[PDB]
RNA sequence: UAAGUGAUCUAGAAAG
């Protein structure tokens, strides 16, 4: 969570998304769905400011 | 009322030049934020009322002489003259007899398409900010540079690079002057004890800004050995090999003395042709306070927490605090 | 124990990270301990009050200078 | 129309008496 | 000093005046080189991106009639044709068999 | 097409 912060803090929202969305990132953004499991995920970028989930 | 430069609306912000103001002790610190149109008006205004055929009035501009040459307020006629412009008016605004608002006691920093760096002091500091949309390349943000946060995004939308005001640093060095002279009769502990305060109240106040000024470094090392030398030339010594750091660096519980090393850094000492232009990365190291024998004796800024740490903590913290309350509130206790 | 010690000092000698960097480069230290050279910023990071733009610098600096370095931080990471 | 509002809208051989002197103590006072 | 980089001189500065290149050195010599692919990646996001062309290919076709006219020429100057008529006669045959063979790219 | 060569001041006696 802390390291998400930062990161949106320095490089910015959007942007991030950009950049993660050029990189793989399974076990941040997983797409295939694993029955309820990307619920967690996406409940817990919920918790910060966070789109897309 | 409103809180420290927040406005009701954006309109009313929007509205008038003069976005912020402060007057801290005999020191006001306008800023403007004209459009072209205004601009324009206010050069025309200006030049017409005193005119000049060249460029002209460049020199005799008060420009931040402690910054490098592509990084202080570059002189370009347009920006220059409104800088100057704007001068005048805020001089024509107060009146003479009750004030003396002499142009040579005034820094008029500008920011423009061809200004891209937004210099000013503020209590004994020099600050260069520097939006990161202007940046050609941002780097790994250095330390002694404040990134600023847009209020809406939340994103580090500029710099602010931070040295220490000559003043200040010519203040610090009167300090240390006046430590070292009235030391005959005082003895080493004391003089330690006096260097060592005024070593503490130069960092703990501005303390992430020393990292900048090379100028500061190198008072902090010739002050510091002259300090030394009051010890060693206290015992008729003043040789390098009798005083081993312990005497010096170790504290007073211990027969030491208790002096607190802002020292044993390496000064950086880049290109000085060169860096007069523009900043360099720092290339060169200079071998400040050095020793026989050499112990890295530890710095005193590593143990300080640097501002804008202290700063977002700061927030952190209070927020956290805030918070709680609410929760001692709802909860009906004493938190 | 006293290479971390001596690590630790060297960190604490430099003003800026950016000389702290030099100093651990100019160490000469082998492929070996570099992820425990590593390891101990990062603990000397933790130690302080709050993260500090320093250490940062530090790592951005070791990390361009060498790939094995590179390999060091990401090892580093890996193991936190 | 911002200007507008404003309350204000639009040698000698003496050492004691220079325009050196005075401006040297203005300076080296505070 | 050294190269524009040492201290004036060791008297005054109350140190060595000792003077490292810094190993951040190499990082500030190739930054570029080693973030190549903070720049290679923006680039590669804007990566995919008539009068004249007309104007030279009429100077093209005009031009390479003048040729004819100059071989022409060169038939007639080496070659036993002394006189101007003849250069003129051959220059106006050029014109009408040029001319004529444009006329039917023209056409087509 | 991806490392580390190098610049190193002083310096103690008298009288006050």
């Amino acid at each position: 969570k802390f390291l998400f912060q930062e990161l949106v803090n320095e490089l910015g929202l959007d942007e991030l998304q950009l950049r993660l969305n050029s990189s793989k990132l399974d076990g941040m953004f997983p797409l295939e769905g694993d029955a309820e499991h990307i619920r967690y995920s996406i409940n817990f970028f919920t918790a910060i400011g966070l789109g897309l989930l | 009322p409103n809180e420290f430069m927040q406005f009701k609306s954006k309109e009313v912000e929007k509205a008038h030049p003069i976005r912020l103001y402060t007057r801290y002790l005999d020191r006001i610190y306008m800023l403007f934020h004209f459009e072209e149109d205004e601009g324009e008006e206010l050069t025309d205004e200006y030049l017409a009322e005193n005119p000049d055929p060249n460029f002209e009035n460049s020199i005799g501009y008060n420009n931040r002489k402690c910054w490098p040459k592509d990084s202080r307020m570059r002189l370009i006629r347009q920006d220059v003259n409104l800088g100057r412009a704007v001068f005048w008016e805020i001089q024509s605004r107060v009146p003479t007899s009750l004030t003396s608002i002499k142009w040579e006691n005034a820094f008029v920093s500008v920011y423009s398409k061809n200004n891209p760096n937004l210099l000013f002091s503020m209590c004994g500091f020099e600050v260069r900010i520097l939006p990161r949309q202007r940046m050609e390349e941002v780097v790994s943000n250095d330390e002694g540079v404040w990134d600023l946060v847009d209020e809406r995004t939340k994103q580090r939308t500029a710099k602010a690079y931070l040295k220490v005001s000559e003043e200040e640093i010519k203040k610090f060095d009167s300090r240390i002057r006046g430590i070292l002279m009235a030391s005959g009769s005082t003895t080493f502990t004391k003089v330690a004890a006096k260097w060592n305060t005024s070593l503490i109240s130069l960092f703990t106040y501005f303390r992430e800004a020393i990292v900048a000024t090379e100028p500061l470094l190198d008072i902090l090392v010739k002050g510091e050995t002259r300090i030394q030398n009051r010890v060693k030339l206290g015992l008729n010594s003043k040789m390098p090999t009798r005083f081993p750091p312990a005497v010096f660096y170790t504290p007073k519980e211990l027969g030491g003395l208790g002096m607190i090393s802002a020292s044993h850094i390496l000064i950086p000492a880049s290109d000085l042709s060169w860096s007069k232009q523009t900043d360099t990365g720092i290339t060169h190291f200079r071998a400040g306070m050095t020793h026989e024998d050499e112990k890295l004796i530890p710095t005193i800024f590593r143990y300080i927490t640097t501002w804008e740490n202290e700063f977002l903590d700061s927030q952190r913290v209070w927020a956290e605090y805030a918070t709680k309350r609410q929760e001692a509130i709802q909860q009906n206790r004493r938190l | 124990v006293e290479f971390k010690k001596k690590i630790y000092l060297v960190l604490k000698s430099s003003l800026s990270g950016d000389e702290a960097a030099h100093k651990l480069l100019k160490l000469k230290i082998a492929n070996n301990l570099k992820k425990s050279v590593v390891d101990i910023i990062i603990k000397s990071s933790l130690q302080e009050s709050t993260f500090s733009k320093f250490y940062s610098i530090l790592s951005e600096r070791m990390i361009t200078f060498h790939r094995s370095w590179q390999t060091a931080y990401n090892e580093t990471f890996e193991q936190n | 129309s911002w200007r507008k509002g404003t309350a204000f809208g639009r040698y000698i051989n003496d050492m004691t008496k220079s325009e050196y002197h005075q401006e040297f103590l203005h300076k080296h006072v505070r | 000093s050294y190269n524009g980089i040492g201290l004036k001189s060791a008297k005054g500065s109350s140190t060595s005046g000792h003077v490292q290149r810094s190993l951040a050195s190499n990082n500030r010599r190739r930054p570029q080189g080693s973030q190549q692919q903070r720049q290679q990646r923006q680039n590669a996001i804007k990566k995919a991106s008539l009068a004249v062309q007309k104007q030279i290919e009429t100077h093209m076709e005009k031009r390479e009639i003048e040729v004819q006219v100059s071989e022409l020429r060169d038939r007639l100057e080496e070659e036993e044709t002394l006189s101007e008529e003849q250069i003129d006669k051959k220059c106006e045959a050029l014109r009408a068999k040029l001319t004529n063979e444009w006329q039917e790219q023209q056409r087509m």
